[PDB]
């Protein structure tokens, strides 16, 4: 903590867009672990 | 620890979602040591420029390679002498494919062709008929007798070998395609033409199982791992790797700045080359994407500057040298420098970069 | 400044079109599920409003072209020519050479 | 010719030529509208974003539709999903700006909160400091600061941020608090900061910068040893050399001075002269 530090101061159609398009087929795979068994 | 921090204030729904998270892993996750490579011997003897290049993918002893002077030449591997010389076609050789079943060198051309050469003989055998274009392509399957041929024409055609019939066709892309690979287990036929698609075939059924367009340009080369049931696909400065059977992303490699990606080949211990355009052959890791060494290759004596870009390469059976065939039409052997240990060639130190938001 | 790309024009033309749409104005949603389909309940003004603002803006635009067609043909100060085309190609020439040294 | 199924057909049929063509696309959508066909357009721009989701220009169409046609829910899940795809800070700044319009405050705090993370850098930082100072309390804005700084100082580890960058956030701090009338705060801010890193020379500089604006020989000899390094790579170095041995300690000028001789083709041989001359002198003031 780096605040802590510091001294006080004294004074409804949303899922239907596009239900093709996903953030997690852009993230690889092996991008978190490696040795992965493919 | 620090992700710790992150997630119990600004709260994912998912862990894995937030760019820091995954950012900070990458620098957690350390990859492997490989050691570097250097150039070992240079043959000269084509008349053009050496377009393709194949291995004996049983004794090891020999690597054919086509050309630009329309001709095809077996080298010896160890000693870098010349074998023989193969001609039957009339414009240049776009790929060769020696097969580990049968004694048969599929040779493919530009000249619309595709032949298929008997190795106990020196002789053509069988021609093939059917396309509209140069094909400039073949895979061989591994277990079935086929042949996997492309071209210009934008579809993929699967030669029976012994009635040389055009059995399959496969018709789903919109520009010429640039290489078919063979698969043994269902997404068979793996190809990736020049509209940013790579797609993996049903050859069954005819249709496509999955279409992967994350590539923004051509996709000129790719290539099958030997030990991992993945494939690399190159785009012109984007090489990626997916996994087969399901279609993942598995990783992305830093790639960039370098230029035009004509070839790929993946060795066993997971090393993968990429030559370029602008004469730079870098080399990575392949379950990481860390490119450890880059080189540069001096062409020739009175050539050019235009004319140094490795149009071609393979890796040998053992997987312990490169084979490469510049555009300054000779064929040139890379080695792994056995002296140097993890402290002596380190390689280039891992700093993934969050900006460019690839990694 | 120079040459501007597609993601920068893309939102200077939005902002622009919101500004317009301030000054304009100025002066539900139904699941059917048998089907599937959503009917949206819009109002009928502000379809008529889109629609004739989509019109009147088009033929702004190509009025602008058109007058800038007869100005740029008016002026014969750049090179001899023997057809129209050949007018627009020697201007072609002439605003490559002149930016490029 | 009125007839709109025909021109339908042919706007598909040129579509399955060349789907990577933008102006088709916005001639179709256009197409569908001035003849008030406002579903028909909606199915094709969520067939137009869903089939190009990278590009900018047709996002932008589909939110300047929704919002000719007031139709504010709309507006604000299509923004949702569109900055759920980590798109840039174009249609992050975009999304600030319909909140904004539409005053609805308490949102535009929870876009500022995933737009710091979906591109960390200090300007998006300030971006929700310069919004909290315009529509939020005292609090709110001494919160904000807090959390930008305690993650900064956190994820060095990371190391995403440089040195400039972190300069610039703790002048911020300071600033503000100084208009807060909080000195103290600030003082101390300053002595924490030094002490997290020692190296960040501009955070040194933002320090001198505030206590001459609200400890002067340490001043001047970090800035003298900064103009010394600058005369260094600039060259020039014996003034240099003076002024370090004035403000000298005086033995880490002598080997600077020794390394200048060192250091030392008609000004060249000049100045070697001159610095020879006055290390000299400097030794004898001070045989072999």
């Amino acid at each position: 903590m780096f605040s802590n530090r510091l001294p006080p101061p004294k004074h409804i159609l949303t899922d239907q867009i596009a239900k093709n398009v996903k953030l997690d087929d852009f993230i690889p795979k092996r991008q978190s672990n490696f040795e992965l068994s493919v | 620890h620090a992700s710790a921090f992150v997630n119990k204030i600004f709260q994912p729904e998912v862990a894995e979602e937030l760019i820091v998270n995954r950012y900070e892993k990458l620098l957690s996750q350390r990859p492997e040591w490989h050691a570097p490579w250097k150039l070992s011997r240079v043959i000269n003897g084509h008349l053009g420029w050496v377009r393709c290049v194949a291995i004996d993918p049983v004794d090891n002893e020999w690597f054919i390679t086509g050309s630009n002077d329309t001709t095809m030449k077996v080298w010896d591997l160890a000693t870098g002498k010349l074998k023989t010389t193969l001609a039957g076609h009339v414009m240049t050789v776009r790929d060769v494919a020696v097969s580990d079943r049968h004694p048969y060198l599929f040779s493919v051309s530009e000249d619309k062709t595709v032949k298929c050469w008997d190795l106990e003989k020196n002789q053509i055998i069988r021609d093939y008929y059917g396309h509209l274009s140069g094909v400039r392509t073949v895979s061989i399957h591994p277990t079935l007798d086929l042949i996997a041929t492309a071209g210009r024409d934008s579809v993929i055609k699967l030669w029976d070998m012994r009635t040389r019939i055009p059995v399959i066709t496969l018709v789903g892309h919109k520009g010429p395609i640039n290489q078919v690979q063979c698969t043994p287990v269902d997404p068979q036929v793996v190809s990736s033409s020049t509209d940013a698609t790579v797609r993996l075939w049903d050859v069954v059924a005819g249709k496509t199982m999955k279409v992967l367009t994350h590539h923004k340009r051509s996709v000129r080369a790719t290539a099958l791992h030997p030990k991992e049931f993945s494939v690399a696909s190159a785009c012109t400065d984007d090489i990626r790797s997916w996994g087969l059977a399901e279609g993942s992303l598995l990783t992305n490699f830093e790639s960039e700045k370098t230029g035009i990606i004509n070839t790929l080949s993946i060795n066993q211990d997971d090393v993968l080359f990429a030559g370029g355009d602008n004469g730079v052959l870098s080399f990575y890791d392949y379950k990481s994407g860390h490119k450890y060494q880059s080189l540069a290759t001096r062409e020739m004596v009175g050539s050019l500057e235009g004319e140094r870009s490795v149009l071609c390469s393979t890796f040998d059976k053992t997987g312990l040298r490169l084979i490469t065939g510049e555009a300054d039409k000779s064929i040139k052997i890379w080695k792994q420098d056995e002296t140097a240990t993890k402290e002596s060639e380190p390689g280039l130190a891992w700093n993934p970069n969050l900006s460019a938001k690839r990694f | 400044r120079g040459g501007i790309s597609y993601d920068q024009l893309a939102k200077l033309s939005y902002e622009k079109t919101l500004r317009n749409l301030a000054t304009q104005t100025q002066n539900k949603v139904q699941k059917d599920t048998k089907t599937g389909k959503i009917t949206i309940a819009d109002d009928d003004k502000l379809v008529n409003k889109l629609a004739v603002s989509l019109q009147s803006e088009s033929k702004k635009r190509y009025e602008a072209r058109k007058r800038q067609m007869q100005n740029a043909k008016t002026l014969y100060g750049v090179e001899s020519f023997i057809n129209d085309k050949n007018k627009q190609f020697n201007e072609k020439l002439s605003r490559e050479s002149k930016g490029s040294e | 010719q009125h007839d709109m199924r025909r021109a339908r057909s042919i706007f598909e049929r040129a579509l399955l030529v060349d789907s990577s063509f933008i102006p088709l696309w916005i001639r179709y959508i256009d197409a569908e509208l001035k003849v008030k066909c406002i579903n028909h357009a909606r199915n094709l721009m969520n067939r137009a974003i869903s089939t190009l989701p990278r590009v900018d220009k047709l996002w932008y169409k589909y939110l300047i539709v929704e919002e000719s046609l007031n139709n504010v829910e709309i507006v604000r899940s299509l923004y949702t999903k569109w900055c759920s795809l980590e798109p840039g800070v174009n249609a992050w700044n975009s999304f600030v700006d319909f909140e904004i319009r539409q005053k609805n405050w308490n949102g535009v705090r929870e876009i500022y909160s995933k737009y710091v993370m979906a591109h960390p850098q200090m300007q998006t930082w300030l971006k929700w400091v310069r919004f909290e100072n315009r529509h939020g309390n005292t609090e709110f804005t001494r919160s904000v600061y807090s959390l930008a700084i305690d993650t900064v100082a956190n994820l060095q580890n990371l190391q995403i941020w440089s040195d400039m960058e972190v300069a610039k956030l703790v002048n911020s701090f300071a600033h503000w608090e100084a208009a807060q009338q909080e000195y103290e705060r600030s003082s101390a801010l300053y002595q924490i900061a030094i002490e997290k890193w020692p190296s960040n020379q501009l955070l040194k500089a933002g320090l001198l910068d505030f206590e001459k604006q609200f400890n002067s020989i340490e001043e001047t000899i970090s800035y003298k040893r900064k103009m010394e390094y600058e005369t260094i790579l600039s060259n020039y170095d014996t003034w240099w050399l003076y002024l370090d041995l004035i403000s000298e300690f005086p033995k880490q000028i002598m080997q600077t001075f020794e390394k200048a001789i060192v250091d030392s083709k008609n000004v060249q041989w000049k100045r070697y002269i001159y610095l020879w001359m006055r290390y000299i002198c400097y030794v004898e003031l001070e045989s072999l």
